[PDB]
């Protein structure tokens, strides 16, 4: 059910990720962005009051974030919006320029 | 942590 429209940029940067999370003063709030190393991808997210990245591995067909793995980054998100990713906190608020927009 | 956390 995790859309990846709402929440995935190809071509953004660390720095950039941070000024759109700025923007949007909620735990939970997160995007994900390709990183410009080969089958890697970040999330940035909202997490006590502060902004946090986290890796995502791509091996084969499969992505991988610490001990739990799934057939595409759109099922990670989809399940790491029913169970916490970090400590507490789960995905919740999708950010994009559109989201932002309004 | 570094510059990236870990995940539950």
């Amino acid at each position: 059910q995790a859309e990846s429209k709402e929440w995935y940029h190809a071509s953004l940067t660390r720095a950039q990720a941070e000024h759109m999370l700025m923007r949007v003063p909620r735990d939970g709030a997160f995007l994900v962005r390709k990183r410009n190393e080969p089958n890697s991808y970040a999330i940035s997210f909202r997490a006590e009051g502060k902004i946090k990245h986290c890796r995502v591995q791509q091996e084969g067909q499969t992505v991988m974030l610490g001990n739990s793995e799934f057939d595409s980054l759109v099922d990670l998100i989809s399940y790491y919006e029913k169970h916490p990713l970090y400590r507490k906190m789960k995905l919740r608020y999708p950010i994009n320029e559109e989201a932002l927009e309004k | 942590p570094g510059f990236y956390v870990e995940a539950n």
